[PDB]
């Protein structure tokens, strides 16, 4: 700011940047899809695991 | 994007390979196997099962029942010679 000698715009953009300092708001969308995915995955995983464990001993 | 679910779906690897077919054969076959056989048949003492025991064993290729059995027919008709003469 002390470089500029036309300074009446550095206060403008300083305050505008610090005003709009949140430039994007948070996203957590992986809490609805991740649990659903995890349920099907877990089910299938466990099914495979138990099935093959049984077969090994058979 | 989220990883797909192929690795965890196994139920077509249960027919997917050929030894599954062999497995379902020998889980029955070998499980229903006895330690040793039921019995081989060699004797039973009907008094001609004894004939089998001495002569018609699994390992007896010895010509002795043949000789004996031949000699039996010789004894039969030789007497019948004297039945007709």
């Amino acid at each position: 700011r002390s470089v500029l000698k036309n300074t009446s715009v550095i206060d403008k953009i300083e305050s505008y940047v610090k005003q709009y300092k949140p430039v994007k708001i948070d996203a957590s969308k992986q809490l609805q899809v991740i649990e659903s995915f995890e349920k099907h995955a877990m089910t299938n995983a466990k099914e495979t695991e138990s099935l093959v464990s049984k077969e090994l001993k058979d | 994007v989220s990883t797909l679910i192929p690795p965890k779906v196994v139920s077509s690897k249960n027919i997917g390979s050929a030894p599954n077919a062999k497995r379902i054969a020998n889980v029955v076959h070998f499980y229903k196997s006895l330690p040793q056989g039921p019995a081989p048949a060699i004797k039973a003492n009907t008094r001609l099962a004894r004939y089998k025991a001495k002569y018609f064993d699994g390992d007896n290729a010895s010509g002795k029942p043949l000789w004996h059995f031949a000699l039996g027919i010789i004894a039969f008709g030789y007497s019948m010679e004297y039945y007709f003469h």
